[PDB]
């Protein structure tokens, strides 16, 4: 039952295990849909989720709002090839874009019909990208 | 767990 999905990192203020990074991004991208679909309080989350939410701004800086709106329309075509994302700004923009897409779906009353549709998280979260992300988050959250 | 990613859930 999607209503009863569990979010293990939602109240965390820290992350300090690289082996949790994929789980965290997977959950967080689901949460940006779920929080709209079930009208949960978007403010009831910890510093870790708040840091990830700032990647919305990174995506806007990187793409601009028109291209964002375009990419979201396309996905809802995989505009972004996760296997081609190899630097910090591109990585954070891509996480931001994924959050915008699943949030947008929630605004449109779309959820389960688009599960397993974004592409392979393991293509995005190479070991280097995992390291980029966790070092960044530790520096912000230390 | 469910997921929006194709290689998860």
């Amino acid at each position: 039952d999607y209503e009863d999905a569990v979010f293990y990192f939602v109240d965390d203020d820290k992350i300090c295990s690289r082996d949790s990074i994929i789980d965290l991004i997977d959950e967080y991208i689901t949460w940006r849909n779920h929080v709209i679909v079930f009208n949960k309080d978007i403010t009831s989350c910890g510093r870790l989720y708040k840091e990830l939410m700032k990647f919305d701004d990174v995506a806007i800086r990187y793409y601009g709002i028109d291209k964002i709106n375009e990419i979201v329309e396309a996905m809802s075509d995989h505009y972004i090839n996760f296997t081609k994302v190899h630097d910090q700004e591109s990585l954070f923009a891509t996480i931001g874009i994924c959050a915008k897409i699943t949030e947008h779906w929630g605004y449109k009353k779309i959820s389960e019909s688009r599960f397993q549709s974004l592409g392979n998280i393991t293509d995005l979260m190479t070991d280097d990208n995992i390291n980029i992300l966790i070092l960044f988050l530790e520096k912000k959250l230390n | 767990k469910s997921s929006f990613f194709s290689d998860r859930g």
